[PDB]
DNA sequence: TTAGCTCGAATCGAGCTAT
DNA sequence: ATAGCTCGATTCGAGCTAA
């Protein structure tokens, strides 16, 4: 919980940026993640991206960053034959749904 | 005290090359030297949602939204030319031998020991019946994985290459020779004792492999699959993206090797499904399970062990999957 | 003021002082032999205490990392399946008869190496009774890292006295051991003033070198060498 | 008491560069001056569970799972043009002269007895045999290691360049010169006494190598592999990585001068492996093991400290070694 | 605990011997 | 390997100072 607040946080203080940083040029500048670091851009953008956030309302970023703390877990076989990674992937995917529905609502 | 090594790395027999595609008509095979390659080609893809939902993604509201958006794809595709009905794919194959050396180890006495439990079984039984397999899967194109699942007629051609000249041709019906039956035939034995020679060290082969599979005109082919790592936009996502070398779709080599590969008809499991390809633990990708399980003690590893310290000799069946194991290679050998 | 001496390290202060702010001050650099560790620019009302608590981070960072650099390599007991650990051994040396190993079902118990590519045997509980008495590894074996192998060989024809500074790695209070001079010539069964004049500065006119047997026997009292 | 020196650096001779891979056919090798070069592309490889579990892996529904979660890599791959059978590499080596110099010596009683001893080797039986071995790992494609094992006909040019120009042009048949046999033949004899008169510091030498290698259409090659930090993501994981320097598959020189290296046939073990690289302690990589060990008292630096510090001069087999590793140089002396 | 220092006495190495 | 010697240099112990 800790984790998903501290990035809330993170895009939070993005948010303070300029709204059209997304749009710079750049071989690897994550686009799929772009919808969620800069919600700003759908102003000056009333046609270009407005109706694909409005529209698509990007939820793969929680998977992204749910694949990110798989990478950041350690790699203990034991925990994965028990039901201890069971319980640890219960509890990520609860923290994950409501991460999912924090993402959700970002258009009101 | 004879304990197996910790490193029983082991080089490749049967290196297959890369197989080319290209396409033309059918009775133009004998001169389809300068037929023209297929090109993977650029087309833009539109589906609906078809993927089983999660019983929460079934609200009627929520389903026809996602279908008012409906994905947006780019692939590669692969056709023939609206004037070709034959595909065409070619590949050389060298076949070395010395199977039983590991190109690294540790223990001396493991290796000597196994060195001279694969001498004893080149005694017994020699690469005959490995060989006699090897070329059953060259004669029939199961290396044209998806490109013969529907081929009115696939034809396959063996050349043997000494001086840059056929020394030796073979000329076969790929489906006249199953992808089940390990049977016997005269063209089949000499291809098959050209294989033993290879393996045994006795002479250098080397052989191109043209295979002709007549599916029909501008249809579909499928050479090998490579990865995206997906830095792109939703639009155009590159969902799928296919190999080629030069401007030209291509087959990979492993794949290659393990169509050849596929003699193993000797798992604890029924044979009705057929040969499978020689690898330990028996895993196939397609069913996803695993014949020769170490918990039967009919794995790769568990034979060699038993075969090597405790002279323990399986089945000759077996002993040939444990030799066709050590012609394919691998990183044998646990810390 | 003056250089301030923790086992085989020195901080010597600079003989022309500077002022930073409005305080007069000293660099003082802090030496491992010959090898130059750390510059400080230190105020001069700072104590010798002061000083030395300035560089005893790096001191200390200094014995991690030769802690962890010239640690004895360690031996593991597995049973048959070769997955569970039944006994750790660190030793200074290896077993002669160590090959490349996979434990088998054949033997019960088999001693191998902790290193990623494994060698080993298969041994007995009485064998590897024996092979640890005979091959452990004192509590303070990396000191040997930091000693040259002519000062820690058995073959007293390819044998060194070791120097003053080499004597300071283990015999002072700032040295790896902790123990002080006084303690080690009662480990010898030696007056303190003979033990001083082993580790006697170079300043100085009645210096004695340590012989073989007193020296391998002070490693051995020490739990450096020869103490399994 | 002439105790040995603290610091005693060597520098080496038999300096060669990397060497570069380019493709084209055999019996056009003669004009094969602008043959393109082998690049380093990308294919993606499909792996299996093939390496042993460790007793709790091998569980048939933790085995299956693992089957269902394949490891996903891309690969460095060498291969050559489906249209060209031969393989082409090239790499000069320098030989320099003046080998048992040291380039840092604390003591200089020492450095005196060394060049003596040196000297004293010279003139009782010069870099005669050292040089020979030499030309026959030039002769013989053994800096081409892997490239080698299976390939028909290999054939290898060496050229002296004098002033930028071929002096002296030697062709050589490298099947027929074994990797096992050093034995005598008039160009291999005038390829030993160039390397000789390099060695020796007589004149300027500079060889330009170029071996050909028929291993057959579209076969894979072989160039020296690098190492990955293995940071970033599965997938795209990058398994392996080969060299190359200006997108063109190359060979490290470390490892042509390894292969040519290999005259060490005195170590005290047998025959059965052949010459071995000379290095101090004997060591083969792909054995594991030490031959000459120093508890055998046939190492490099028990020889050497025999021969110089107190004239136990060895056997002249192993006064080769330790001539030739004198040549390899090395930093030798306690750190 | 560090860092030395005389002062006579015992020890140390490397020469020789004898049996 | 035993058994023992001489002779000059080095070590050794117990006083002492010096901090």
């Amino acid at each position: 919980a800790q984790i998903c607040d501290e990035a809330l946080q993170y895009a939070a203080r993005l948010r303070e940026l300029e709204p059209g940083w997304s749009a710079t040029p750049g071989c690897q500048l994550h686009d799929a993640e772009q919808l969620w670091l800069d919600p700003l851009r759908a102003q000056t953008d009333e046609t270009f991206l407005q109706r694909r956030l409005r529209g698509d309302w990007p939820a793969e970023v929680g998977n992204r960053f749910a694949n990110w703390l798989n990478r950041a877990v350690s790699s203990d076989s034991q925990i994965l034959g028990s039901p201890e990674a069971a319980q640890w992937s219960q509890e990520l995917s609860k923290e994950l749904t409501m991460f999912k529905e924090i993402l959700e609502d970002e258009r009101d | 005290i004879l304990s197996t090594a910790s490193v029983l790395a082991f080089e490749r027999k049967l290196d297959p090359s890369d197989a080319l595609m290209s396409a033309g008509a059918w009775a133009q095979r004998d001169a389809s030297q300068e037929w023209p390659a297929v090109t993977v080609r650029e087309k833009s893809v539109r589906g609906t949602i078809s993927n089983r939902l999660k019983t929460k993604d079934r609200d009627p509201a929520k389903l026809d939204a996602s279908i008012q958006s409906p994905n947006l794809q780019t692939v590669d595709v692969a056709n023939l030319p609206s004037d070709a009905d034959t595909l065409k794919v070619r590949f050389t194959l060298r076949v070395l031998g010395g199977a039983g050396t590991p190109s690294a180890c540790n223990d001396a006495a493991y290796r000597d020991k196994l060195l001279q439990t694969v001498a004893t079984y080149v005694n017994d039984q020699g690469f005959a019946e490995l060989a006699r397999r090897y070329a059953h899967n060259l004669a029939n194109a199961r290396f044209l994985w998806r490109n013969r699942v529907g081929a009115e007629a696939v034809e396959v051609r063996i050349n043997h290459i000494r001086q840059g000249e056929v020394a030796r041709a073979w000329r076969f019906d790929a489906l006249a020779i199953g992808l089940r039956d390990f049977k016997a035939d005269a063209e089949l034995d000499a291809l098959a004792e050209l294989i033993a020679s290879g393996l045994s060290g006795s002479g250098h082969v080397l052989l191109e492999v043209v295979a002709f599979a007549r599916i029909g005109d501008g249809q579909e082919v499928f050479p090998s699959q490579e990865l995206i790592l997906d830095k792109g936009d939703k639009k155009g996502q590159k969902s799928k993206t296919l190999y080629s070398v030069r401007d030209a779709a291509a087959i990979h080599s492993q794949k290659i090797g393990n169509a050849l590969r596929t003699i193993d008809t000797w798992y604890p499991d029924e044979d009705g499904l057929g040969p499978i390809a020689v690898e330990p633990y028996g895993s196939v990708t397609s069913q996803g399970k695993a014949y020769r399980q170490p918990k039967q003690k009919l794995d790769f590893y568990t034979l060699l062990d038993n075969w090597v310290l405790r002279d323990e000799a399986p089945a000759v069946e077996q002993q040939h999957y444990v030799i066709a194991n050590l012609i394919r290679g691998g990183v044998f050998g646990e810390a | 003021m003056n250089a301030i001496h923790i086992g085989p390290f020195s901080i010597t202060p600079a003989a022309r002082g500077l002022h930073y702010g409005g305080l007069p001050h000293h660099q003082w650099t802090l030496y491992y032999g010959p090898r130059e560790m750390a510059i400080k620019t230190l105020p001069d009302s700072y104590t010798s205490s002061e000083v030395r608590d300035e560089f005893s981070d790096i001191i200390a960072e200094f014995v991690i990392d030769a802690r962890h650099r010239y640690a004895p390599d360690v031996l593991e007991l597995v049973n048959s399946d070769g997955d569970a650990v039944l006994a750790r051994v660190a030793v200074s040396r290896l077993p002669e008869a160590l090959s490349g190993c996979i434990p088998d079902d054949r033997f019960p118990y088999w001693l191998l190496t902790a290193s990623r590519p494994r060698l080993g045997l298969p041994v007995t509980l009485n064998e590897y009774t024996a092979l640890a008495v005979e091959l452990s590894a004192p509590p303070l074996a990396w000191i040997t890292g930091l000693l040259p192998g002519e000062v820690l060989t058995h073959d007293a024809e390819e044998w060194r006295p070791p120097t003053s500074w080499e004597l300071r790695h283990v015999v002072g209070e700032g040295s790896f051991t902790g123990v002080s001079g006084a303690a080690a010539a009662a480990l010898l069964g030696m007056s303190a003033t003979n033990f001083r004049k082993y580790t006697a500065g170079d300043s100085a006119a009645n210096r004695q070198k340590i012989s073989f047997a007193a020296w391998h026997y002070l490693l051995d009292r020490l739990g450096v060498k020869r103490a399994s």
